[PDB]
């Protein structure tokens, strides 16, 4: 789920 | 004067995602395979854009990061179907996935196309039946982001409850823009119906995803969200919020 | 929190995308080639600024001729200030990610006599360590920095919008993370910079105009830009411009 | 005298 996590936590 | 005091709906406009193209080669024949694959790629890019959208929605960033992920995971396809519904509504019974990928009669009749497109179609004709305005649309789409929560609750469940009521009220102001209460019932009835719509959409999407006999490419973003989701549906740990019981 | 959206946060979402100049690193540089590539990108930035101005709360509510007059007066103020910001956030003029005026390019014939005005904007932003929200409010104010001597048609509503953004700026200053004993002093410094933009732009325009008029240079200006430039050269010598000052 | 700007401004 890292890219979603990445995209959100940006 | 009243603008120098900007509304919540007015911001929702600004942040409304651009139209993307599918880059579909119109000079090769069509097949269900090619369209599904081109729609997966387009969709991946739509979901990524939905994330940029959600984060710009006043209140969303304040939710716990885990909640934000949960809500995008639960609702991406509510957002896809609703935005497509709107797009299509705005221009006969065709699904306008993109200016260069419109699902017409011929396309509709392709093997396995209608059995999903009809659900998108249902969203489209409802918007048209109700002559939903753009501002009711904006408020309604934001409410779809907030239409589902874990049965056990979100971590910022209190702030979620607030934000959600805020936009229920925002929708009410949009409607007012005497049969106001009657319209509110109609629009929120549409919101509720989106659960069954998406329930179907996801079955025919997940099924396609799990089938090995169907060499079909999903982009990683989506594949991820899809894998992490199949179980939660089997488990039914998803509480679907209803305006009408 | 603030589910009730602030003006400055709206200024943030309408901020225009970064545009590429499509400048070919492989062919050697020439002042003529940069001037042209920059004219092309510039014409497009001005078009962007229109899309921006219209999204600014209150602006669309002015008379249409008002709206035109203000973009006509302020385009280069906005170009110069936005470049300053970009460059600051980056010692170079970052016209585009693929078109940065570096030391080498800076020294090209007839190039420093323009960029040094841009550089001053960049240097001032940096010296005052201007924050983002301050920058946003300040840029809007630059849209509203100049009006016809005889006045605007919606002169009354303009005054309200402008006072509104002056306050919005005050809020950004206060909201800034520092020491509050400096607030009124900072507001003084920031409007002092806004004020200095008039001199800057006057120079930028005197060298952009004469370059436009130079029959012996063969530099291409896009149409959007050629219109505004031709329409402005008259007024800029006709002195029919009230340049609004914070400090007389 | 600036149709483009007018065009762009008026929606
Ligand atoms: C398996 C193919 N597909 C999945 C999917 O590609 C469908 N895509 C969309 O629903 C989609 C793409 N762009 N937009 C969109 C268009 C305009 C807009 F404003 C916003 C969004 C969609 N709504 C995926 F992966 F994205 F979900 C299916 O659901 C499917 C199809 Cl299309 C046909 C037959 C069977 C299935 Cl499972
Ligand atoms: C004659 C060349 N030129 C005119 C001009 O091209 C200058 N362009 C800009 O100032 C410009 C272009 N993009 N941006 C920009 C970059 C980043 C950003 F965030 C916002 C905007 C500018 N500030 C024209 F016409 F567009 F104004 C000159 O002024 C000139 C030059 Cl660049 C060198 C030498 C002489 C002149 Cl007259």
């Amino acid at each position: 789920n890292a890219l979603l996590r990445y995209l959100l936590d940006k | 004067l009243p603008q120098l005091t900007p509304t919540l709906v007015s911001l929702l406009e600004v942040i409304e995602p651009e139209v993307l193209y599918a880059g579909y080669d119109s000079s090769v024949p069509d097949s269900t395979w090619r369209i599904m694959t081109t729609l997966n790629m387009l969709g991946g890019r739509q979901v990524i854009a939905a994330v940029k959208w959600a984060k710009a929605i006043p209140g969303f960033r304040n939710l716990h990061l885990d909640d934000q992920m949960t809500l995008l995971q639960y609702s991406w396809m509510y957002l896809m179907a609703f935005a497509l519904g709107w797009r299509s509504y705005r221009q006969a019974n065709l699904l306008c996935f993109a200016p260069d990928l419109i699902i017409n009669e011929q396309r509709m009749t392709l093997p396995g196309m209608y059995d999903q497109c009809k659900h998108m179609l249902y969203v489209s004709s409802e918007l048209h039946r109700l002559q939903v305005s753009y501002e009711e649309y904006l408020c309604m789409k934001t409410l779809l982001l907030l239409s589902s929560v874990p049965k056990d609750g979100l971590k910022s469940q209190e702030l979620f409850d607030e934000i959600r009521m805020t936009y229920i009220k925002e929708l009410g102001k949009a409607i007012v823009k005497s049969q106001n209460w009657q319209r509110f019932y109609q629009l929120t009835k549409l919101l509720d119906s989106m659960h069954e719509v998406v329930e179907n959409l996801l079955n025919y999407c997940f099924q396609t995803f799990l089938d090995k006999t169907m060499s079909i490419e999903f982009p990683e973003m989506l594949a991820e969200i899809i894998t992490n989701q199949i179980p939660k549906y089997s488990n039914g740990n998803i509480k679907k919020l209803l305006f009408h019981q």
